[PDB]
RNA sequence: AGCCGCCGAAGGUGGGACAGAUAAUUGGGGUGAAGUCGUAACAAGGUAGCCGUAUCGGAAGGUGCGGCUGGAUCACCUCCU
RNA sequence: GCGUAAAGCGCGCGCAGGCGGUCUUUUAAGUCUGAUGUGAAAGCCCCCGGCUUAACCGGGGAGGGUCAUUGGAAACUGGAAGACUGGAGUGCAGAAGAGGAGAGUGGAAUUCCACGUGUAGCGGUGAAAUGCGUAGAUAUGUGGAGGAACACCAGUGGCGAAGGCGACUCUCUGGUCUGUAACUGACGCUGAGGCGCGAAAGCGUGGGGAGCAAACAGGAUUAGAUACCCUGGUAGUCCACGCCGUAAACGAUGAGUGCUAAGUGUUAGGGGGUUUCCGCCCCUUAGUGCUGCAGCUAACGCAUUAAGCACUCCGCCUGGGGAG
RNA sequence: AUUAGCUAGUUGGUAGGGUAAUGGCCUACCAAGGCAACGAUGCAUAGCCGACCUGAGAGGGUGAUCGGCCACACUGGGACU
RNA sequence: GUCCUAAGGUAGCGAAAUUCCUUGUCGGGUAAGUUCCGACCCGCACGAAAGGCGCAACGAUCUGGGCACUGUCUCAACGAGA
RNA sequence: UUAAGGAACUCGGCAAAAUGACCCCGUAACUUCGGGAGAAGGGGUGCUCUAUUAGGGUGCAAGCCCGAGAGAGCCGCAGUGAAUAGGCCCAGGCGACUGUUUAGCAAAAACACAGGUCUCUGCAAAACCGUAAGGUGACGUAUAGGGGCUGACGCCUGCCCGG
RNA sequence: ACCCAUGUCCAGGAUGAAGGUAAGGUAAUACUUACUGGAGGUCCGAACCCACGCACGUUGAAAAGUGCGGGGAUGAGGUGUG
RNA sequence: GAGGUAUG
């Protein structure tokens, strides 16, 4: 996932000019890596090895989307529209 | 162990084992089903009776009788002292004890409790055996 | 009182399930002073052993594929005291 | 208790649960505490008495509850509301790498086909023989076909959770480390039950099949040889897809955190002193190996890559065999 | 747990009747809940306790005799008094 | 061990649509079973594409047993019509 | 149509009898996971009133058709009241199957079948008919065509090349 | 009998293959449930075709039928014309 | 000192 593209989809989705490790930043950046991965391996299906990288993207996910909900679920029900989850 | 684990599971023990089983077990006729009884001692009818080949180390006959217990199974038991009356239909009276010389024993006669009769020529120990005092 | 209805034990019928005893026969297991055929392992056990798997073979077992050293003697290389 | 004795799932991703960094306030779920009430008599226990003592019997007391209500404390656990950063993660700047999948590509080199030269052996063994060969080999050169694996580099070297990954290029991808203190602010550790991966052998379908090769055939060997040994040789080995899910799957050593002497290689980094860079030196981070102090261990031996000292979590063992 | 789903008056509610008395105790109507990996459901076992035996104690086993409570009187059901 | 062979029948199945002896034997079923089911194996004379062994569904197939039903029968009677 | 019995008949339950329709409950071993299965085994069906019915269809509406449960009752030995309309189960051999067959004695376990395998054939293919021409094959082209054998599927198919 | 071309016939009902859509479910697939769909040498069953069993007929109503039952019945189908 | 390449 190329640097601009990552620099614009962290700074469209941080929560203020300072910030780029949030977990909004974080939960978007790992959308785009694991949708990517899973295009991936819909081609490469027997990369197995990669399909380890997608399943811990996924679990980071899930961690820092869990600690999100826990504090604040204004931002959580936000993020999940915002982002396509659920 | 970590003790969650040991609330997830406690302990268990030992399943314990009988050196005479078929003493812990009646029979009622009626249900024809074995019922569960600590027992010291069961009748029985003697099945055949014959010799024995120990292990090694040793060579001598012993001595055993197949019995028919009160409750049904089938038994060796060994046929201590000299001599004895035993033959086919014989009843017999049957206490727990193990013989290491000989592999499917593992219980012993009571000498002197019903047709078996006592011991012939005995003077020692004669509580064991069965004779009476003379 | 009698009669009618509801609920209603037992009983009958039916098909399933569950547990046990028994059974022609069969399978392997174990034990048993001195029976039989071989010698597979222990040493480099005389083809190094062993794990899984396939196949073969009177029997141990053999051969193949991979794996370990729980591998004996001899060699150069790395490394250490 | 689990390196070697029985005992670490082969390894991971992770729901539930268990456990959880530092500080302030609040409570009182757990904890601790004063009071009241009860926990029968008999029995255990203590003290008296009575039976010729004893056993026995009587009297009195005591004990016993994760007992309940009520009233208090906030140290710890827990709940709640905030705050912080050494954990955890993102960002930023760099570095290595046989990490994985796909597609293509190279030359050695085994075999085969053709053609010259070419004459009687070659092969193999402890000896041989089976076998190939005058219908012309063996070899030698040229050219062509086919597939399999990739010398040197290459190294107790790298990477990966493990299995495992070595010829080259490109594409698509994963993870690791180093430095910063920018950003969030405990977001974490484990992980039953699930989900996936998972050497080699093997199974289904369709290709390919050069070599090697179970089975098998022949020749020797042998007392015999359903084997080692020789000559041949099918399955297979290779690919695509899908099953199988085992291993001496092993470091026979579970994942995580911290702490507790050294010496020395080696890999990937950073920092500083000196010096013309080079080069040497020292400090530090993550790995990987050797030898060793304490300490542990039945010993062998482990020893900052603990088999040490401690905490959390999971799995597993409880004599041999039967019996996986 | 070599037993993971169970329940259908089953769960709650509004009315009604019934018992010495509350309550799906029962009836009618409405909704579709309720319990359960903190082991429900199912199978086998067992009367429960004071207490008894043992043990350094924690604990292990038992529930004869004595006392308390429960249940049952050939098996099943039902009422009358 | 030895003769002969081109080589001597492997698995699986087996009194068989194959078994003479043979109503084989044992077991089950029946009051009683030359038939039937299951096993055994001295396979007279199974046997691997004259295919071997197995098998859901199928069958106006063959075979044995059972429930129900019945004038098939014990043992016949009446009625209608041609 | 038949008392009582109910396969004792008989080569043999031949024939006959019995089952039979719609709805509802429920349904085994085995299984190629489609089936078995209408398994089995059982219950209810009539008429009247609630009823121009709850609800549907049609229609501009009037009107016209279908008719869901339920209660409350009525009558009979009996309510698909007649006729028409499966007997079921267990076990086994054979052939997988649907199909075909001896017009006029044999319907089958025989033939075929899909599938497997061998074999041949380079195209003016092979094979076949015919004296030949000419044709089929085939207006095809070795994933095609002819012949032989086996006969779905599953697990397998062994040794012998002397004749 | 086999075939060629061309036509035509098969009442009514039942089951419910592939596929597709939607909800649930997932990181995404799986996968589950429903609905739709309309497949089959599929089921039941008349016409049509056949011919399994029995009885009768047997100088027949008939030189192969009649009656009662029976199998197939959208397919390897039946039949007509040439 | 370690690692690597026939019977009893
Ligand atoms: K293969
Ligand atoms: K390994
Ligand atoms: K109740
Ligand atoms: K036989
Ligand atoms: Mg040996
Ligand atoms: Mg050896
Ligand atoms: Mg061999
Ligand atoms: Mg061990
Ligand atoms: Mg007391
Ligand atoms: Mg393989
Ligand atoms: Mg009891
Ligand atoms: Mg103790
Ligand atoms: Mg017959
Ligand atoms: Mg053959
Ligand atoms: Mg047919
Ligand atoms: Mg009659
Ligand atoms: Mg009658
Ligand atoms: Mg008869
Ligand atoms: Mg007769
Ligand atoms: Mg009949
Ligand atoms: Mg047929
Ligand atoms: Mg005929
Ligand atoms: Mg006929
Ligand atoms: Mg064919
Ligand atoms: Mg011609
Ligand atoms: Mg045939
Ligand atoms: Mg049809
Ligand atoms: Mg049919
Ligand atoms: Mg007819
Ligand atoms: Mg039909
Ligand atoms: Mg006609
Ligand atoms: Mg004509
Ligand atoms: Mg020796």
């Amino acid at each position: 996932l190329t640097q601009e593209r990552k620099n614009e989809i962290i700074a469209e989705y941080r929560v203020h000019d300072t910030d780029t490790g949030s977990p909004e930043v974080q939960i978007a950046v790992l959308t785009a890596e694991i949708n990517s991965l899973n295009e991936h391996v819909r081609v490469h299906k027997k990369d197995h090895h990669s399909y380890r990288g997608l399943m811990k993207m996924v679990g980071h996910r899930r961690n820092l989307l869990t600690y999100l909900r826990k504090k604040d679920v204004q931002r959580y029900r936000e993020l999940i529209k915002r982002l396509g989850l659920r | 162990p970590t003790i969650n684990q040991l609330v997830r599971k406690p302990r268990q023990s030992k399943i314990k084992k009988s050196t005479s089983p078929a003493l812990n077990k009646g029979l009622n006729s009626f249900k024809r089903e074995l019922t569960d009884v600590n027992s010291p001692q069961k009748r029985g009818v003697c099945t055949r009776v014959g010799t024995m080949t120990p292990k090694k180390p040793n060579s001598a006959l012993r001595k055993y009788a197949r019995v028919r217990l009160s409750n049904g199974i089938e038994v060796t038991a060994y046929i201590p002292g000299i001599g004895h009356n035993l033959q086919e239909h014989s009843v017999v009276l049957i206490r727990g004890g193990r013989v290491k010389d000989l592999p499917g024993v593992r219980y012993h006669i009571v000498r002197g409790a019903l047709d078996t009769a006592g011991v012939e020529n005995r003077g020692q120990s004669r509580s064991k055996y069965g004779t009476k005092k003379p």
